[PDB]
Protein backbone atom coordinates (compact mmCIF):
# COMPACT_ATOMS: atom_id res chain seq x y z
CA UNK A 1 0.00 0.00 0.00
CA UNK A 2 1.06 3.79 -1.18
CA UNK A 3 0.31 6.70 1.08
CA UNK A 4 2.21 9.27 -0.95
CA UNK A 5 0.86 10.34 -4.19
CA UNK A 6 4.31 10.43 -6.00
CA UNK A 7 5.13 6.90 -4.43
CA UNK A 8 1.99 5.50 -5.46
CA UNK A 9 3.13 6.14 -9.45
CA UNK A 10 5.70 3.94 -8.65
CA UNK A 11 3.69 1.01 -7.84
CA UNK A 12 1.70 -1.25 -10.51
CA UNK A 13 -2.05 -1.86 -9.76
CA UNK A 14 -2.94 -5.74 -10.93
CA UNK A 15 -6.44 -5.48 -9.45
CA UNK A 16 -7.35 -1.97 -9.90
CA UNK A 17 -6.48 -1.94 -13.28
CA UNK A 18 -8.55 -4.58 -14.34
CA UNK A 19 -11.59 -1.75 -12.67
CA UNK A 20 -13.50 0.84 -14.10
CA UNK A 21 -11.65 3.67 -12.51
CA UNK A 22 -9.10 6.29 -14.07
CA UNK A 23 -5.78 5.30 -14.14
CA UNK A 24 -3.93 6.79 -11.12
CA UNK A 25 -1.29 8.78 -13.90
CA UNK A 26 -4.95 10.29 -16.27
CA UNK A 27 -6.29 13.52 -15.95
CA UNK A 28 -9.86 13.69 -16.27
CA UNK A 29 -11.54 16.30 -18.23
CA UNK A 30 -15.04 14.46 -18.88
CA UNK A 31 -17.98 14.10 -16.73
CA UNK A 32 -20.24 10.62 -17.24
CA UNK A 33 -19.66 6.29 -16.12
CA UNK A 34 -16.24 5.03 -17.04
CA UNK A 35 -18.45 2.14 -18.70
CA UNK A 36 -21.98 1.94 -19.36
CA UNK A 37 -24.08 -0.14 -17.19
CA UNK A 38 -24.51 -3.73 -17.51
CA UNK A 39 -27.88 -5.54 -18.55
CA UNK A 40 -26.90 -8.74 -17.32
CA UNK A 41 -24.87 -9.35 -14.52
CA UNK A 42 -23.21 -12.78 -13.45
CA UNK A 43 -25.62 -14.89 -10.71
CA UNK A 44 -23.40 -16.73 -9.22
CA UNK A 45 -21.06 -15.64 -6.12
CA UNK A 46 -17.36 -15.33 -7.01
CA UNK A 47 -14.75 -18.50 -5.83
CA UNK A 48 -13.15 -18.03 -2.32
CA UNK A 49 -10.08 -20.09 -1.88
CA UNK A 50 -10.89 -23.57 -0.40
CA UNK A 51 -12.13 -23.67 3.10
CA UNK A 52 -13.60 -20.68 3.21
CA UNK A 53 -17.89 -19.76 2.23
CA UNK A 54 -19.83 -16.75 2.05
CA UNK A 55 -22.28 -15.62 4.52
CA UNK A 56 -24.56 -12.69 4.78
CA UNK A 57 -24.47 -11.22 8.60
CA UNK A 58 -27.59 -10.56 10.00
CA UNK A 59 -26.74 -8.05 12.30
CA UNK A 60 -30.16 -7.65 14.33
CA UNK A 61 -28.76 -11.24 15.61
CA UNK A 62 -27.05 -10.05 19.05
CA UNK A 63 -24.32 -12.83 18.42
CA UNK A 64 -23.11 -12.51 14.54
CA UNK A 65 -23.08 -8.31 15.39
CA UNK A 66 -20.91 -9.51 18.28
CA UNK A 67 -18.82 -11.91 15.61
CA UNK A 68 -18.52 -8.38 12.97
CA UNK A 69 -17.44 -6.39 16.18
CA UNK A 70 -14.84 -8.87 16.77
CA UNK A 71 -13.36 -9.46 13.59
CA UNK A 72 -13.20 -5.53 13.71
CA UNK A 73 -11.54 -4.82 17.06
CA UNK A 74 -9.13 -7.08 16.15
CA UNK A 75 -8.60 -6.84 12.35
CA UNK A 76 -9.69 -3.20 10.97
CA UNK A 77 -7.41 -0.20 10.39
CA UNK A 78 -4.67 0.87 12.19
CA UNK A 79 -2.19 3.99 13.18
CA UNK A 80 1.20 3.79 11.05
CA UNK A 81 3.17 2.49 14.07
CA UNK A 82 0.55 0.03 14.75
CA UNK A 83 -0.28 1.85 18.49
CA UNK A 84 -3.74 2.38 17.92
CA UNK A 85 -6.70 0.12 16.07
CA UNK A 86 -10.38 1.62 15.60
CA UNK A 87 -13.26 -0.26 17.66
CA UNK A 88 -16.07 0.36 16.05
CA UNK A 89 -19.04 -0.69 18.99
CA UNK A 90 -21.48 -2.52 17.85
CA UNK A 91 -24.19 -0.03 18.46
CA UNK A 92 -22.34 2.26 16.32
CA UNK A 93 -22.05 -0.28 13.32
CA UNK A 94 -25.76 -1.16 13.46
CA UNK A 95 -25.95 2.69 12.97
CA UNK A 96 -23.91 2.82 10.26
CA UNK A 97 -25.25 -0.31 8.31
CA UNK A 98 -28.69 -0.35 8.80
CA UNK A 99 -29.27 3.16 7.62
CA UNK A 100 -32.41 3.97 5.52
CA UNK A 101 -32.13 1.26 2.55
CA UNK A 102 -29.86 -1.05 3.86
CA UNK A 103 -29.92 -4.79 2.15
CA UNK A 104 -28.71 -8.01 4.27
CA UNK A 105 -27.04 -9.22 1.01
CA UNK A 106 -24.69 -5.82 1.13
CA UNK A 107 -23.55 -7.25 4.76
CA UNK A 108 -20.86 -9.67 3.32
CA UNK A 109 -19.14 -11.83 5.37
CA UNK A 110 -16.30 -14.38 4.70
CA UNK A 111 -16.55 -17.75 7.09
CA UNK A 112 -14.47 -20.26 7.68
CA UNK A 113 -16.01 -23.43 6.68
CA UNK A 114 -15.08 -25.86 9.48
CA UNK A 115 -14.47 -23.32 12.56
CA UNK A 116 -17.40 -20.83 10.98
CA UNK A 117 -15.08 -18.22 12.30
CA UNK A 118 -15.86 -14.76 10.53
CA UNK A 119 -12.50 -14.09 8.89
CA UNK A 120 -13.68 -11.42 6.09
CA UNK A 121 -16.83 -8.71 5.02
CA UNK A 122 -17.08 -6.12 2.96
CA UNK A 123 -20.09 -3.74 3.18
CA UNK A 124 -22.21 -1.69 0.65
CA UNK A 125 -25.18 0.72 2.37
CA UNK A 126 -27.09 3.14 0.12
CA UNK A 127 -27.05 6.59 -1.00
CA UNK A 128 -28.08 9.28 -3.27
CA UNK A 129 -24.62 11.17 -4.24
CA UNK A 130 -24.78 14.80 -5.52
CA UNK A 131 -21.19 14.98 -8.06
CA UNK A 132 -20.87 18.31 -9.46
CA UNK A 133 -23.68 18.95 -11.57
CA UNK A 134 -25.04 15.21 -11.49
CA UNK A 135 -27.29 13.30 -8.80
CA UNK A 136 -26.53 9.46 -8.86
CA UNK A 137 -27.90 6.86 -6.58
CA UNK A 138 -24.85 5.00 -5.14
CA UNK A 139 -23.73 2.96 -2.57
CA UNK A 140 -21.01 3.95 -0.29
CA UNK A 141 -18.69 1.17 0.60
CA UNK A 142 -17.13 0.58 4.11
CA UNK A 143 -15.78 -1.68 6.47
CA UNK A 144 -13.90 -3.74 4.19
CA UNK A 145 -11.78 -6.02 6.50
CA UNK A 146 -9.71 -9.19 6.04
CA UNK A 147 -8.52 -11.13 9.32
CA UNK A 148 -4.69 -10.61 9.47
CA UNK A 149 -4.08 -14.45 9.45
CA UNK A 150 -5.64 -14.57 6.12
CA UNK A 151 -3.72 -11.14 4.73
CA UNK A 152 -1.86 -10.70 1.30
CA UNK A 153 -3.48 -13.75 -0.15
CA UNK A 154 -6.03 -11.88 -2.65
CA UNK A 155 -8.73 -12.37 -0.60
CA UNK A 156 -9.62 -8.40 -0.90
CA UNK A 157 -10.02 -8.18 -4.38
CA UNK A 158 -12.37 -10.79 -3.96
CA UNK A 159 -14.79 -9.36 -1.62
CA UNK A 160 -14.89 -5.90 -4.05
CA UNK A 161 -16.18 -7.91 -6.66
CA UNK A 162 -18.18 -9.42 -4.64
CA UNK A 163 -20.13 -6.88 -2.97
CA UNK A 164 -20.06 -5.38 -6.72
CA UNK A 165 -21.90 -7.80 -7.90
CA UNK A 166 -24.36 -7.72 -5.25
CA UNK A 167 -24.80 -3.91 -5.97
CA UNK A 168 -25.26 -4.33 -9.68
CA UNK A 169 -27.65 -7.29 -8.95
CA UNK A 170 -29.51 -4.01 -7.76
CA UNK A 171 -29.13 -2.17 -10.34
CA UNK A 172 -26.82 0.15 -9.08
CA UNK A 173 -23.47 1.27 -11.08
CA UNK A 174 -21.78 3.61 -9.16
CA UNK A 175 -19.94 3.86 -5.73
CA UNK A 176 -17.92 6.07 -3.26
CA UNK A 177 -15.26 4.94 -0.56
CA UNK A 178 -12.64 6.31 1.21
CA UNK A 179 -9.31 5.18 2.18
CA UNK A 180 -6.22 5.79 4.01
CA UNK A 181 -3.71 4.57 1.00
CA UNK A 182 -3.66 5.95 -2.36
CA UNK A 183 -5.58 3.89 -5.03
CA UNK A 184 -6.67 4.94 -8.91
CA UNK A 185 -8.14 7.40 -8.97
CA UNK A 186 -8.64 9.90 -5.87
CA UNK A 187 -11.77 12.68 -6.75
CA UNK A 188 -10.37 14.61 -3.77
CA UNK A 189 -7.65 14.23 -0.63
CA UNK A 190 -8.49 15.73 2.70
CA UNK A 191 -6.18 15.44 5.84
CA UNK A 192 -6.98 14.65 9.55
CA UNK A 193 -6.60 17.36 12.08
CA UNK A 194 -6.90 16.32 15.77
CA UNK A 195 -7.77 18.70 19.07
CA UNK A 196 -6.44 17.90 22.23
CA UNK A 197 -8.81 17.36 25.16
CA UNK A 198 -7.01 15.56 27.46
CA UNK A 199 -3.20 16.57 26.59
CA UNK A 200 -2.41 14.48 29.24
CA UNK A 201 -3.23 10.96 28.64
CA UNK A 202 -2.23 11.54 24.79
CA UNK A 203 0.82 12.49 25.56
CA UNK A 204 1.22 9.31 27.94
CA UNK A 205 -0.31 6.86 25.33
CA UNK A 206 2.22 8.34 22.33
CA UNK A 207 -0.56 9.60 20.72
CA UNK A 208 0.52 13.28 20.79
CA UNK A 209 4.24 14.58 21.81
CA UNK A 210 4.97 17.80 23.53
CA UNK A 211 6.24 20.65 21.19
CA UNK A 212 9.93 21.37 21.22
CA UNK A 213 9.84 24.57 23.02
CA UNK A 214 6.72 23.36 25.29
CA UNK A 215 6.19 22.13 28.72
CA UNK A 216 3.33 19.61 29.81
CA UNK A 217 1.90 22.55 32.69
CA UNK A 218 2.20 24.72 29.60
CA UNK A 219 0.44 22.26 26.97
CA UNK A 220 -2.64 21.63 29.69
CA UNK A 221 -3.30 25.09 29.89
CA UNK A 222 -2.76 25.67 26.07
CA UNK A 223 -5.76 23.41 25.94
CA UNK A 224 -8.02 24.23 28.39
CA UNK A 225 -11.82 25.00 27.10
CA UNK A 226 -14.89 26.92 28.88
CA UNK A 227 -16.89 24.57 30.62
CA UNK A 228 -20.00 25.05 29.41
CA UNK A 229 -20.60 26.01 26.02
CA UNK A 230 -21.27 29.97 25.05
CA UNK A 231 -23.55 29.98 22.29
CA UNK A 232 -27.18 31.11 22.99
CA UNK A 233 -29.90 28.48 22.94
CA UNK A 234 -27.65 25.74 21.78
CA UNK A 235 -29.41 22.27 22.73
CA UNK A 236 -29.81 18.79 22.10
CA UNK A 237 -30.94 17.85 18.67
CA UNK A 238 -35.09 16.61 18.72
CA UNK A 239 -37.71 14.81 16.84
CA UNK A 240 -39.16 18.22 16.52
CA UNK A 241 -36.34 19.32 14.68
CA UNK A 242 -35.66 16.90 12.13
CA UNK A 243 -37.48 19.34 9.03
CA UNK A 244 -35.52 21.74 10.09
CA UNK A 245 -32.29 19.99 10.74
CA UNK A 246 -32.85 18.53 6.69
CA UNK A 247 -33.74 21.47 5.26
CA UNK A 248 -30.63 23.83 6.88
CA UNK A 249 -28.04 20.70 5.38
CA UNK A 250 -29.82 20.45 2.02
CA UNK A 251 -29.28 24.46 1.28
CA UNK A 252 -25.78 23.99 3.64
CA UNK A 253 -24.65 20.93 1.16
CA UNK A 254 -25.36 23.10 -1.92
CA UNK A 255 -22.02 25.19 -2.05
CA UNK A 256 -20.03 21.74 -2.50
CA UNK A 257 -19.10 19.53 -5.31
CA UNK A 258 -19.48 15.82 -3.52
CA UNK A 259 -22.28 15.85 -1.16
CA UNK A 260 -24.99 13.38 -0.18
CA UNK A 261 -28.67 14.05 -0.97
CA UNK A 262 -30.45 13.11 2.12
CA UNK A 263 -34.32 12.17 2.66
CA UNK A 264 -35.92 13.34 5.64
CA UNK A 265 -35.74 9.36 6.65
CA UNK A 266 -32.04 9.66 6.40
CA UNK A 267 -31.49 12.83 8.44
CA UNK A 268 -33.79 11.34 11.49
CA UNK A 269 -30.93 8.32 10.73
CA UNK A 270 -27.87 10.07 10.78
CA UNK A 271 -28.54 12.81 13.28
CA UNK A 272 -30.55 11.52 15.47
CA UNK A 273 -29.06 11.50 19.06
CA UNK A 274 -27.93 8.29 20.33
CA UNK A 275 -25.42 8.28 23.04
CA UNK A 276 -21.71 7.03 22.45
CA UNK A 277 -22.79 6.91 19.19
CA UNK A 278 -24.04 10.57 17.29
CA UNK A 279 -24.32 14.43 18.87
CA UNK A 280 -26.36 16.33 17.90
CA UNK A 281 -26.79 20.01 18.97
CA UNK A 282 -29.29 22.51 17.38
CA UNK A 283 -28.96 26.68 17.98
CA UNK A 284 -32.59 27.35 18.75
CA UNK A 285 -33.03 31.23 18.41
CA UNK A 286 -34.94 33.88 20.75
CA UNK A 287 -37.72 33.31 18.41
CA UNK A 288 -37.89 30.15 18.57
CA UNK A 289 -35.66 28.90 15.09
CA UNK A 290 -33.53 26.63 14.63
CA UNK A 291 -30.60 28.14 12.33
CA UNK A 292 -27.25 25.97 13.26
CA UNK A 293 -26.14 22.46 14.40
CA UNK A 294 -22.74 21.00 15.08
CA UNK A 295 -22.62 17.21 15.15
CA UNK A 296 -19.93 14.63 16.03
CA UNK A 297 -20.04 10.85 16.10
CA UNK A 298 -18.29 8.55 18.74
CA UNK A 299 -15.35 6.11 17.78
CA UNK A 300 -12.78 5.10 19.95
CA UNK A 301 -9.73 3.03 19.54
CA UNK A 302 -7.88 0.36 21.15
CA UNK A 303 -4.24 1.43 22.27
CA UNK A 304 -2.30 -1.94 21.86
CA UNK A 305 0.24 -3.29 23.68
CA UNK A 306 -0.12 -0.64 27.06
CA UNK A 307 -0.20 -2.20 30.69
CA UNK A 308 -2.75 0.89 31.80
CA UNK A 309 -4.31 2.79 29.47
CA UNK A 310 -6.50 0.92 27.00
CA UNK A 311 -8.98 2.73 24.53
CA UNK A 312 -8.54 6.22 23.45
CA UNK A 313 -12.24 7.97 23.23
CA UNK A 314 -12.41 10.25 19.92
CA UNK A 315 -15.12 12.53 18.60
CA UNK A 316 -15.31 13.11 15.04
CA UNK A 317 -16.76 15.97 13.68
CA UNK A 318 -19.97 15.03 11.28
CA UNK A 319 -22.06 18.15 9.34
CA UNK A 320 -21.59 21.50 10.76
CA UNK A 321 -24.45 24.38 9.10
CA UNK A 322 -23.80 27.47 10.13
CA UNK A 323 -26.25 30.52 8.54
CA UNK A 324 -26.60 32.42 11.88
CA UNK A 325 -23.95 31.30 14.59
CA UNK A 326 -20.47 32.18 13.29
CA UNK A 327 -18.55 28.59 12.37
CA UNK A 328 -15.62 29.12 14.61
CA UNK A 329 -18.10 29.46 17.42
CA UNK A 330 -19.90 26.28 16.60
CA UNK A 331 -16.92 24.62 16.70
CA UNK A 332 -15.94 25.86 20.07
CA UNK A 333 -19.00 24.73 21.70
CA UNK A 334 -18.72 21.14 20.01
CA UNK A 335 -15.15 20.85 21.77
CA UNK A 336 -16.67 22.04 24.97
CA UNK A 337 -19.25 19.38 24.69
CA UNK A 338 -16.99 16.59 23.68
CA UNK A 339 -14.67 17.94 26.66
CA UNK A 340 -17.78 17.49 28.73
CA UNK A 341 -18.57 14.34 27.14
CA UNK A 342 -15.26 12.57 28.29
CA UNK A 343 -13.01 12.45 25.09
CA UNK A 344 -9.54 12.42 25.08
CA UNK A 345 -9.41 14.23 21.37
CA UNK A 346 -11.84 15.96 18.84
CA UNK A 347 -10.74 14.78 15.21
CA UNK A 348 -11.45 16.96 11.99
CA UNK A 349 -11.19 16.42 8.65
CA UNK A 350 -10.01 19.18 6.16
CA UNK A 351 -12.96 19.34 3.75
CA UNK A 352 -15.59 21.99 3.58
CA UNK A 353 -15.19 25.07 5.46
CA UNK A 354 -13.11 23.12 8.20
CA UNK A 355 -9.66 25.02 7.16
CA UNK A 356 -11.49 28.22 8.54
CA UNK A 357 -11.44 27.13 11.80
CA UNK A 358 -8.52 24.15 12.65
CA UNK A 359 -5.96 26.46 13.05
CA UNK A 360 -7.55 29.02 15.29
CA UNK A 361 -9.24 26.21 17.41
CA UNK A 362 -6.03 24.84 17.89
CA UNK A 363 -6.08 21.65 15.84
CA UNK A 364 -2.77 19.95 14.94
CA UNK A 365 -2.68 18.40 11.56
CA UNK A 366 -2.31 14.36 11.44
CA UNK A 367 -0.19 12.71 9.94
CA UNK A 368 -3.03 10.21 7.95
CA UNK A 369 -4.67 11.44 4.71
CA UNK A 370 -7.98 10.52 4.08
CA UNK A 371 -8.53 9.78 -0.22
CA UNK A 372 -12.29 9.94 -1.47
CA UNK A 373 -12.83 7.85 -4.45
CA UNK A 374 -15.82 7.30 -6.98
CA UNK A 375 -16.31 4.07 -9.00
CA UNK A 376 -17.07 3.98 -12.45
CA UNK A 377 -17.42 7.51 -12.50
CA UNK A 378 -15.07 10.03 -14.42
CA UNK A 379 -14.96 13.16 -12.98
CA UNK A 380 -12.26 16.06 -12.12
CA UNK A 381 -10.69 15.77 -9.11
CA UNK A 382 -11.29 18.52 -6.51
CA UNK A 383 -9.40 20.52 -3.40
CA UNK A 384 -10.81 19.42 0.07
CA UNK A 385 -12.75 22.20 0.59
CA UNK A 386 -15.04 21.29 -1.76
CA UNK A 387 -15.66 17.49 -0.66
CA UNK A 388 -19.05 17.47 1.40
CA UNK A 389 -18.85 13.96 2.16
CA UNK A 390 -18.45 12.62 5.48
CA UNK A 391 -18.57 8.80 6.30
CA UNK A 392 -17.99 7.12 9.26
CA UNK B 1 -11.59 4.80 8.19
CA UNK B 2 -8.13 6.59 7.84
CA UNK B 3 -6.12 6.38 11.33
CA UNK B 4 -4.41 9.81 11.88
CA UNK B 5 -1.78 11.00 14.40
CA UNK B 6 -0.59 14.37 15.08
CA UNK B 7 2.28 15.32 12.75
C1 LIG C 1 -20.95 -0.58 -8.39
C2 LIG C 1 -20.60 -0.99 -6.95
C3 LIG C 1 -19.08 -0.91 -6.73
C4 LIG C 1 -18.76 -1.33 -5.30
C5 LIG C 1 -17.24 -1.48 -5.09
C6 LIG C 1 -16.53 -0.12 -5.10
C7 LIG C 1 -15.03 -0.30 -4.76
C8 LIG C 1 -14.82 -0.63 -3.27
C9 LIG C 1 -13.32 -0.72 -2.94
C10 LIG C 1 -13.11 -1.05 -1.45
C11 LIG C 1 -13.35 0.19 -0.57
C12 LIG C 1 -12.76 -0.06 0.83
C13 LIG C 1 -13.11 1.10 1.77
C14 LIG C 1 -12.67 0.72 3.19
O1 LIG C 1 -13.35 -0.03 3.89
S1 LIG C 1 -11.13 1.44 3.72
C15 LIG C 1 -10.66 0.28 5.06
C16 LIG C 1 -9.82 -0.89 4.57
N1 LIG C 1 -9.63 -1.81 5.70
C17 LIG C 1 -8.48 -1.90 6.39
O2 LIG C 1 -7.48 -1.22 6.15
C18 LIG C 1 -8.52 -2.90 7.55
C19 LIG C 1 -7.13 -3.48 7.84
N2 LIG C 1 -6.63 -4.13 6.62
C20 LIG C 1 -7.18 -5.23 6.10
O3 LIG C 1 -8.14 -5.83 6.59
C21 LIG C 1 -6.51 -5.73 4.82
O4 LIG C 1 -5.14 -5.29 4.80
C22 LIG C 1 -7.25 -5.22 3.58
C23 LIG C 1 -8.64 -5.86 3.52
C24 LIG C 1 -7.39 -3.69 3.60
C25 LIG C 1 -6.48 -5.63 2.32
O5 LIG C 1 -6.36 -7.06 2.31
P1 LIG C 1 -4.92 -7.70 1.98
O6 LIG C 1 -3.87 -6.95 2.71
O7 LIG C 1 -5.03 -9.17 2.15
O8 LIG C 1 -4.78 -7.32 0.42
P2 LIG C 1 -4.89 -8.46 -0.70
O9 LIG C 1 -3.56 -9.07 -0.92
O10 LIG C 1 -6.06 -9.31 -0.37
O11 LIG C 1 -5.26 -7.59 -2.00
C26 LIG C 1 -4.42 -6.51 -2.41
C27 LIG C 1 -5.14 -5.76 -3.53
O12 LIG C 1 -6.24 -5.03 -2.90
C28 LIG C 1 -5.80 -3.64 -2.87
N3 LIG C 1 -6.23 -2.92 -1.64
C29 LIG C 1 -5.56 -2.93 -0.48
N4 LIG C 1 -6.24 -2.19 0.39
C30 LIG C 1 -7.33 -1.73 -0.22
C31 LIG C 1 -8.32 -0.95 0.22
N5 LIG C 1 -8.25 -0.54 1.48
N6 LIG C 1 -9.34 -0.59 -0.58
C32 LIG C 1 -9.36 -1.06 -1.89
N7 LIG C 1 -8.31 -1.87 -2.33
C33 LIG C 1 -7.32 -2.19 -1.48
C34 LIG C 1 -4.29 -3.74 -2.94
O13 LIG C 1 -3.70 -2.47 -3.28
C35 LIG C 1 -4.21 -4.70 -4.09
O14 LIG C 1 -4.77 -4.09 -5.26
P3 LIG C 1 -3.77 -3.74 -6.44
O15 LIG C 1 -2.81 -2.82 -5.81
O16 LIG C 1 -3.24 -5.06 -6.83
O17 LIG C 1 -4.65 -3.10 -7.44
Amino acid sequence: PAKTMEEASKRSYQFWDTQPVPKLGEVVNTHGPVEPDKDNIRQEPYTLPQGFTWDALDLGDRGVLKELYTLLNENYVEDDDNMFRFDYSPEFLLWALRPPGWLPQWHCGVRVVSSRKLVGFISAIPANIHIYDTEKKMVEINFLCVHKKLRSKRVAPVLIREITRRVHLEGIFQAVYTAGVVLPKPVGTCRYWHRSLNPRKLIEVKFSHLSRNMTMQRTMKLYRLPETPKTAGLRPMETKDIPVVHQLLTRYLKQFHLTPVMSQEEVEHWFYPQENIIDTFVVENANGEVTDFLSFYTLPSTIMNHPTHKSLKAAYSFYNVHTQTPLLDLMSDALVLAKMKGFDVFNALDLMENKTFLEKLKFGIGDGNLQYYLYNWKCPSMGAEKVGLVLQ
Amino acid sequence: KSFSKPR
